[PDB]
């Protein structure tokens, strides 16, 4: 019933999957940030 | 070796190759059409039966199934 619907069978060649590695490091996947939430953090909990 | 030589009454039949070369690329009304004299001789044709679907399962090819 995979040849009727046109699906790939799960035996033989389609018994696995191949995927491609991105080969990227965590040095490029950083949450880059320089003086964004510093203005709103100090003047929100002072004396209140 | 001494080779057996002599005349034999041969005879030429029907069923030449010129009217059996049948091919098809894409779409109906195939481009290489044989002569329309079959006469209770439909031997499958340009098809892919259930016996031939079971052969490529035994090889384990999954994308040739989707291609054919």
């Amino acid at each position: 019933e995979c040849i009727i619907l046109g699906q790939t069978m799960s035996i033989g060649t389609g018994s696995f999957k191949v995927v491609k590695g991105t080969n990227i490091s965590e040095k490029d996947l950083v949450p880059k940030r320089c003086l964004f939430e510093s203005l709103s953090n100090e003047a929100a909990l002072k004396a209140n | 070796a001494y080779i057996f030589f002599g005349p034999i009454y041969y005879q030429k039949l029907k069923h030449m190759v010129l009217d059996k070369m049948h091919a098809r690329a894409r779409g109906p009304r195939a481009v290489l059409t044989r002569q329309p004299t079959e006469g209770r001789s439909r031997d499958g044709g340009l098809r892919l039966g259930e016996m031939e679907r079971d052969c490529v399962i035994a090889y384990g090819a999954s994308q040739l199934l989707l291609e054919r």
